[PDB]
RNA sequence: GACCCUGUUGAGCUUGACUCUAGUUUGACAUUGUGAAAAGACAUAGGAGGUGUAGAAUAGGUGGGAGCUUCGGCGCCAGUGAAAUACCACUACUCCUAUUGUUUUUUUACUUAUUCAAUGUGAAGACAUUGUCAGGUGGGGAGUUGGCGGCACAUCUGUGCAGGU
RNA sequence: AAUACAAACCAUGAAAGUGUGGCCUCCUUUAGUCCCUCGAAAUUUGAGGCUAGAGGAGAAAAGUUACCACAGGGAUGACCGUCGUGAGACAGGUUA
């Protein structure tokens, strides 16, 4: 029965009862069992090289000579490799100390390829705590333009300044604002990128506290929190520019209370926002209506990432275009 | 929000030109007219463009943390510091360059000083206390420091002696994580 | 020796007032046109919509209602689903076609706006450029820094209850 | 010592006895009005306003650290140097 499967999952795996009810309603039990096996399995660690410093086959040759087992990540990423084993530690190697590459997950890869930063462009990243997201747009734009990065906490603000200046971006302004306070103070940005904080249900191998420390107050405040973030995101973006800017929304949650519901509110409230295809090869179709709520049927182009079909973390990406 | 004052820009340009040869090239009227105007915040200086400063002067002082790329900070005594954050600016138009080998760059990146066995090849006409920039065999900018002696005295000294004094490296990047 | 104290040097953390404002500055407005090329969004008349899951089924949704039946097909019952189906009433939007049209935006061309040369008519040209507010910063500049008694009297404001001398 | 109570004393009255020494005390941290506004949410919350427990000479530079280096004081190979202070070196040192 449904209740018997819920009790067996909670006892054997340790999930919260309300979180297990959400995941069982989200997916069929055959897909849910693969999901519970995938997120308990540790995720692979991938390497993103610096295009401003070297190229992929140069770093691959260097790490092979140093003793690092490598494999390129499919055909959709010319900048990434996957780590199997490494005799030398990755943090103490000369390449990482010089800044030839950076360490990230597959969730950090995707929303920057979703964006298309060009040369001499103005870009915003209201949440770039690991700092690899801000570096990759600089890698794509070849260090041409102005970049703004926002961060809420000092501890991760001092963390990323060690990362960016190691990688050598040289044109990004990082700070400690509120993302809701960003468009009123400065505004007027061509491109905006938002990695909205959420429950973190997509990645539980990195964050095991999501399995238990998520009460009913959390799934009400964080969707309301990112609702004001996307309202700030659409206010920062410019409607018209010489180079077409876009709004990219990303989060590490798998539940529908964080995915395809906030972007439906922003689409319904502001008619100037239109969503286009993000140009992404692999992904999952958006749901037209899930829990008694009719969303806009254009969300089929909105992509999702699940841990069992691909060796990626739980992720969700959306793309928007401003008209007026 | 304020710019560099008279003495404060004097000491900044004193320590910069001790490691810089073309200060005219770094701050000059560009094609668009934008200039690389200096900037300081919380007793920590920065190197930004003017158009960067306009889109950053709209912000309250306490909310802003950094701006552009950093050059260094000032102590309580008033002396100037140049950091490893200023290395891409420093290595771009370097006056004196010293190249160290891979078996010598690893102690250099750990925090050890430069030994005569560490260096592969050399520049010429380097004085005793002149500043210099430290590179590897592959022209990767590693760090900077003041040499212990001149070029000719480095030839006639023991290979186990300290050659160039290590000031900063990429360990500050590893420290801040 | 450990240990404690003093002076200098670094690592720091915090402060370095209040109100305006230069330096500034974000966004929008008008100056700022005329044609051509297009694109988007709003006026319409129409064709068709609808799956995360399960349910035989691709479930708009809402109100009734258990055969109007052309048929016992499906209604009914029953699983399965937040929502169950026959029927007849409603409107939300969507993918589009065309025009029965309104706007908006980009590019090009020309001078009619703008600005320069001559200076008592010419040119670049709708790019710039100027003015207007709604916000932000401002350390530089200007200004500043333990108790309550008692209505116990006379005159004025208030204009028995009050206040001022 | 304060305080409570008792006794003594004191004031009045001829006696009888009676009699006495109030009620209070700009922002930052915290809780409530779940009151009002702005939102979200198929009906419950989020942010402000309001209320109440407590704190507070100015750009020249300051305060403080079971902290680092150097020098000095106290208590139970090693120096005078010269050359640099962001770190250090010496065919220079009183004999043959």
């Amino acid at each position: 029965y449904t209740n018997q499967l819920l009790k067996d999952i909670c006892a054997y795996y340790g999930y919260n009862e309300y979180l297990a009810e959400k995941l069982l309603n989200l997916f069929p039990p055959r897909e849910a069992f693969a999901f519970f096996e995938a997120n308990e399995t540790p995720r692979p660690v991938v390497i993103r090289t610096n295009t401003l410093r070297t190229h992929r086959r140069d770093l691959a040759q260097a790490l092979i000579n140093r003793g690092v087992t490598l494999e390129p990540v499919g055909k959709w990423s010319k900048v990434g490799l996957q780590v199997f084993d490494s005799k030398v530690p990755l943090g103490a190697t000369p390449e990482y100390l010089a800044g030839h590459y950076i360490l990230q997950a597959a969730s950090s890869f995707l929303p920057v390829m979703a964006l298309c930063p060009q040369e001499n462009e103005r870009c915003l990243d209201m949440a770039a705590a690991p700092g690899g997201k801000t570096t990759h747009m600089a890698a794509l734009m070849k260090n041409t333009g102005v970049i703004f990065a926002n961060d809420p906490s000092k501890s991760r603000a001092k963390g990323l300044i060690g990362n960016i200046h190691r990688l050598g971006v040289r044109n990004t302004i990082v700070c400690n604002y509120d993302a809701r306070e960003f468009p009123r103070v400065i505004g007027g940005f061509d491109r905006v990128l938002l990695d909205a904080p959420c429950s973190g249900t997509g990645v539980i191998c990195k964050d095991p506290s999501v399995k238990t420390n998520r009460d009913a107050k959390d799934f009400m405040q964080l969707p309301h929190t990112q609702k004001q973030l996307l309202l700030a995101a659409i206010d920062s973006c410019n409607h018209a520019s010489k180079t077409g800017g876009y709004i990219v929304y990303s989060t590490c949650s798998v539940c529908v209370e964080e995915n395809e519901e906030v972007v439906n509110y922003a689409l319904s409230r502001r008619p100037n926002v239109k969503l286009v295809e993000t140009g992404l090869p692999f992904g999952k179709e958006g749901f037209t209506s899930y829990m008694g709520k009719t969303f806009h049927p254009s969300l089929k182009l909105t992509r999702r990432f699940y841990p069992h079909l691909y060796n990626v973390d739980g992720f969700f990406v959306a793309k928007f275009k401003k008209i007026g | 929000m304020r710019p560099l004052t008279d003495q404060e820009m004097k000491i900044v340009l004193d320590k910069l030109a001790n490691y810089m040869t073309d200060l005219k090239s770094l701050i000059a009227p560009l094609e668009d007219g934008d200039r690389y105007v200096f900037r300081m915040q919380k007793d920590r200086v920065y190197y930004v463009k003017l158009s960067i400063a306009n889109i950053a002067t709209c912000v309250a002082r306490d909310k802003l943390l950094s701006l552009g790329t950093c050059l260094g900070k000032m102590t309580k005594s008033g002396k100037f510091r140049l950091h490893i954050t200023a290395l891409p600016i420093l290595a771009q138009n370097a006056r004196y360059k010293i190249w160290v080998k891979d078996n010598g760059a690893q102690p250099f990146l750990y925090g050890s000083n430069i030994v005569k066995a560490h260096v592969g090849r050399w520049t010429e006409d380097c004085p005793e206390h002149s500043g210099c920039v430290v590179y590897n065999m592959a022209d990767i900018p590693l760090g900077f420091g003041v040499t212990a002696r001149s070029t000719a005295e480095a030839r006639r000294l023991d290979p186990t002696g300290i050659v160039c004094f290590r000031q900063a490296d990429c360990g500050e990047y590893l420290r801040d994580e």
